[PDB]
RNA sequence: CGCGGGGUGGAGCAGCCUGGUAGCUCGUCGGGCUCAUAACCCGAAGGUCGUCGGUUCAAAUCCGGCCCCCGCAACCA
RNA sequence: AAAAUGUAAA
RNA sequence: ACGCGUUAAGCGCGCCGCCUGGGGAGUACGGCCGCAAGGCUGAAACUCAAAGGAAUUGACGGGGGCCCGCACAAGCGGUGGAGCAUGUGGUUUAAUUCGAAGCAACGCGAAGAACCUUACCAGGCCUUGACAUGCUAGGGAACCCGGGUGAAAGCCUGGGGUGCCCCGCGAGGGGAGCCCUAGCACAGGUGCUGCAUGGCCGUCGUCAGCUCGUGCCGUGAGGUGUUGGGUUAAGUCCCGCAACGAGCGCAACCCCCGCCGUUAGUUGCCAGCGGUUCGGCCGGGCACUCUAACGGGACUGCCCGCGAAAGCGGGAGGAAGGAGGGGACGACGUCUGGUCAGCAUGGCCCUUACGGCCUGGGCGACACACGUGCUACAAUGCCCACUACAAAGCGAUGCCACCCGGCAACGGGGAGCUAAUCGCAAAAAGGUGGGCCCAGUUCGGAUUGGGGUCUGCAACCCGACCCCAUGAAGCCGGAAUCGCUAGUAAUCGCGGAUCAGC
């Protein structure tokens, strides 16, 4: 659903989305760093590279929205506008202020000489100022939790190398260390996965039955 | 990786066949494969004395083999023993009546299949591997050579990414088919790995 | 399977056709000569040395 | 509500008046060049024209209504 | 008197 | 060091200015000046393990000069388009075994994958084993035999062969080569690592280069020689020289091909003859072709011209002339090249299993892409017959002239040959009459149908030929690209190596 396949090789970047069962435990282990010794297809002369990059797989997010504001907390404001304006102004309250009590915003609406329009007008104002608004709490936990975990810097970020010239992948968290590879580089993920999960879980049950 | 071996080379123009016999079609194969395992089992047992040259001959079903070595005290064991016992260990896995011919080098030190076999064990016996070539030449062109050549290749005592050097003095030219010259192999079989020493001596263009 | 198939190609098969070739200096299966019953290289080392009666090199 | 504007192969633009007429530029995929990449040269791929319903024998097109996008007044003394 | 580039290990 | 050298950067002295690692920085701050632009004076924090000066060695240049390469030019024939062949990527799948990656991976290791080969796969089995030295041993006894299960391998299973040192009155002799049966050393690995190696190759490149010795120059890395003039395919020479020589290379000596002869005189040969019985068959003869050893032949040796020398440029005669053409022959080195899977080899691993065996599948898979390649589009061509002309090779496992069966491959009958004797044997183009008349064709021969031969235990996957129906795309190939300078390209045929068969 997005990618920049950048020159050769790759994909400098890509995301995907996984649908199916169990999609979460079975690939929630991947977020981390993945460190590569081979010979780059870059190179002009016999050279090792420790090259590497980020996994970040994020599970799903539902997401929400009521069928907007409750009105009962929702504080209505009518007053005389400010402004050039005379005697159908100075002597008729057309300006307009909402406030949502339980989040805190206010928004007014002294725009038209109306009184309903500004009203409404404040009233969907205020439908982005409190959801559009709160869309930012979204993204910044995403955001910040995508950053803590990808894990930023690069070759010294552990979990796992994936040595070619000697054809041997090693998981760094709970040491498997098997040197049978690029059939995982095939594809044959679980010779590898399975390990972790029965590792991760062996000392799950360490923690409040301890 | 290119230059090809001296021998197979003057194969007819200087040096012989270690093997000097005809034979037929569907038997060739046969008094082959079965006559070259005496060299096999030769060099299981003569270098220990300095086996050089074999020349392994054949009549009908007799066979005529005669060995080249450094000082035949060996062969003769304890009076007369190993010449014995070995023609008795010959034909004893043949079935064809075999012989004792022996004969001798005149002169070691200018045989490069000999030259060699004391390197490659001299240095198998971790002995300074430079010096124990500048002084193989010495020793070959104090024994009156024209010239010589030695090589030596793979972990010289040490050194992981492993090197090929060689020091030599005299003529050798090997492009020249007129010119005799010698040739022989010999395999340093250390701790750590194994080399390869080749010989060259240039004894005269005849 | 190494020396389990060279003492498998020279034991009495199954059959007339499970019967093939085998470089006995070596150990080859294909490139082996019914003439020498040798493979291309031992064919090609050995006649070097002169240990293969008149081969010598050709040219013409 | 009210006036008027444009929605069309992934991006950006014609084709609407005058009713049978998918165009250009990138981009894309696939061939070359070159040690390699771009540049560059050579072929192809790709949209029921916002959407309901409309009139014609048919709708990119003529035609009414919400769905969008966009300038858009609303003077309120 | 034509034409850009080559990351990161001896 | 480069260089400076009475026009000092020499040897001396007097006096001023200035420097004390790179960046930060001629900045910031303060002061001074200026219309402004700026100028003068001029720090530090931080940061790095260097910045820099000359000089040597190479590499590199969209620098020069001088040569060369089928490099371009000149010319002829291809691929890239089609269909098939085979190879690789990909994808794939139970696996689709591994490795090779720009020239220098891609009809490559494969010079023979149905089983085999076989490393892969699935499922049946194996546990001191398929193989090697051995050990204690329940006991043996070469072993011909023989049975039920199952796809076989294997689990089980019933018969004694009653032999084998040396003497058992004897009723046990004990041992023994192999052997069965347990157990201790075990083997076994195509498992990883060519970036731990040997060996062998590939390549720049058969390029004309690389160096060493002493001497000499230079504080030194280093230079000199190897540079320069001519010259050649060439570090090939000749001259010249602070050089004199030396090794590795090129040439050269070696092999086919061309000329000539000595020799050899069948199983080959046939000019003359008897022949004649229709004739190289008989006698006949090595004269010629043939075969295969030993040889000569060319040396700028001869002449006009040019240079001092090397050498060059022309014809002369000669089969051949400045290297006559062809092969083999790959310098110190480079590429962290290829190969642990041919083999060897230090490590690391596996040990009722990565090892060991058989059955079947797969290595031949097809939404796709490039390599090498066969066959074509046709009239210089396609078809039917008559019909000549080769050459290197192959085989008493076999090569199979022959009659027979036939539409055929083939089949059954066999005569020779251990092969200069007898076979594979028609070499195709070519030649000669017919034949077609310009069309998706009597081109082209893909695809598929029905029926057959052959070899194997057996052609579903998955074989190669034979016969009849089927008769596709293709009407000369975009961009681009490829081979090749004389018996060469082009085009036609034939043989062999691996090989049951292909
Ligand atoms: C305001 N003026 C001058 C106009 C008159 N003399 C003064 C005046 O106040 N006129 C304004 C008075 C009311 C008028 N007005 C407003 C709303 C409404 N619904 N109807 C109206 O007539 O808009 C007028 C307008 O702008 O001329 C200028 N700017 N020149
Ligand atoms: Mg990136
Ligand atoms: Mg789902
Ligand atoms: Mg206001
Ligand atoms: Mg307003
Ligand atoms: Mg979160
Ligand atoms: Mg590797
Ligand atoms: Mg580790
Ligand atoms: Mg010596
Ligand atoms: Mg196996
Ligand atoms: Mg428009
Ligand atoms: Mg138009
Ligand atoms: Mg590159
Ligand atoms: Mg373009
Ligand atoms: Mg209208
Ligand atoms: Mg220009
Ligand atoms: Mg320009
Ligand atoms: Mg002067
Ligand atoms: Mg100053
Ligand atoms: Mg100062
Ligand atoms: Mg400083
Ligand atoms: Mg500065
Ligand atoms: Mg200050
Ligand atoms: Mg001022
Ligand atoms: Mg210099
Ligand atoms: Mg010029
Ligand atoms: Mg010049
Ligand atoms: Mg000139
Ligand atoms: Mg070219
Ligand atoms: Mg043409
Ligand atoms: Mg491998
Ligand atoms: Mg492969
Ligand atoms: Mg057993
Ligand atoms: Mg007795
Ligand atoms: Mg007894
Ligand atoms: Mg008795
Ligand atoms: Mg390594
Ligand atoms: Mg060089
Ligand atoms: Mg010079
Ligand atoms: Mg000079
Ligand atoms: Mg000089
Ligand atoms: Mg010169
Ligand atoms: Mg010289
Ligand atoms: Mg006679
Ligand atoms: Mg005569
Ligand atoms: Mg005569
Ligand atoms: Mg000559
Ligand atoms: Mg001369
Ligand atoms: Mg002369
Ligand atoms: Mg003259
Ligand atoms: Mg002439
Ligand atoms: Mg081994
Ligand atoms: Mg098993
Ligand atoms: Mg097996
Ligand atoms: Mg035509
Ligand atoms: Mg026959
Ligand atoms: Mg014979
Ligand atoms: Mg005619
Ligand atoms: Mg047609
Ligand atoms: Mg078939
Ligand atoms: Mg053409
Ligand atoms: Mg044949």
């Amino acid at each position: 659903m997005s990618a920049s396949e950048g020159e050769h090789g790759g994909y400098k970047e890509i995301i995907a989305k996984i649908s199916g069962d169990g999609v979460y435990g079975r690939l929630k282990f991947e977020s981390g760093g993945h460190r590569v010794q081979r010979v780059p297809a870059t190179e002009s002369q016999g050279r090792i590279h420790t090259s590497a990059c980020t996994v970040a797989v994020m599970p799903e997010l539902p997401d929400a929205e009521l069928p907007d504001i409750n009105p009962a907390d929702l504080r209505i404001d009518t007053f005389r506008s400010s402004g050039a304006g005379g005697q159908h102004v100075n002597t008729t309250d057309s300006a307009i202020r909402i406030t949502h009590l339980p989040t805190g915003i206010v928004v007014e609406c002294q725009d038209e000489r109306s009184q309903h329009k500004n009203k409404a007008k404040a009233l969907s104002v205020l439908g982005a100022r409190i959801h559009a608004a709160e869309m930012a709490k979204r993204q910044q936990a995403e955001a910040s939790t995508r950053r803590n975990l990808l894990g930023s810097g690069d070759r010294s970020d552990r979990n796992r190398t994936y040595n070619f010239p000697q054809g041997r992948v090693t998981d760094h968290r709970i040491n498997l260390t098997l040197y049978r590879l690029d059939e995982v580089m095939e594809g044959k993920l679980d010779m590898l996965i399975e390990p972790i999960i029965q590792e991760h879980q062996a000392d799950q049950l360490a923690a409040l039955s301890e | 990786g290119n230059k090809i071996h001296p021998i197979g080379f003057r194969l007819g123009i200087t040096r012989d066949w270690e093997s000097r016999w005809y034979a037929g079609k569907k038997q060739y194969r046969h008094l082959l494969l079965e006559d070259q395992r005496i060299r096999g089992l030769l060099e299981k047992e003569l270098y220990s004395a300095g086996l050089a040259r074999v020349d392994i001959e054949r009549a009908a079903d007799n066979v005529a083999v005669t060995v080249h070595v450094a000082k035949p005290g060996v062969v003769i064991g304890r009076g007369g023993e190993r010449i014995r016992v070995l023609r008795e260990e010959l034909a004893k896995l043949t079935g064809k009546n075999v012989a004792l011919n022996v004969q001798e080098v005149q002169n070691p030190n200018l045989s490069a299949p000999l030259v060699a076999q004391r390197v490659a064990e001299q240095i198998e016996r971790r002995f300074a591997v430079r010096r124990a070539i500048k002084q193989a030449v010495q020793r070959v062109m104090e024994s009156g050579a024209k010239g010589a050549k030695v090589i030596v290749s793979g972990r010289i005592g040490g050194a992981e990414q492993a090197r090929t050097e060689w020091a030599a003095q005299g003529r050798v030219p090997l492009h020249t088919l007129r010119a005799n010259i010698d040739y022989g192999f010999a395999l340093a079989r250390t701790t750590y790995g194994v080399l390869g020493v080749k010989a060259y001596i240039f004894l005269g263009e005849v | 399977a190494r020396k389990a198939l060279i003492e498998k190609a020279k034991r009495t098969p199954k059959f007339k056709v499970r019967a093939y070739t085998r470089c006995v200096r070596c150990g080859r299966a294909r490139s082996v000569y019914r003439f020498f019953g040798l493979c291309r290289i031992c064919l090609r080392e050995l006649a070097h040395k002169g240990q293969l009666p008149g081969v010598r090199k050709a040219s013409w």
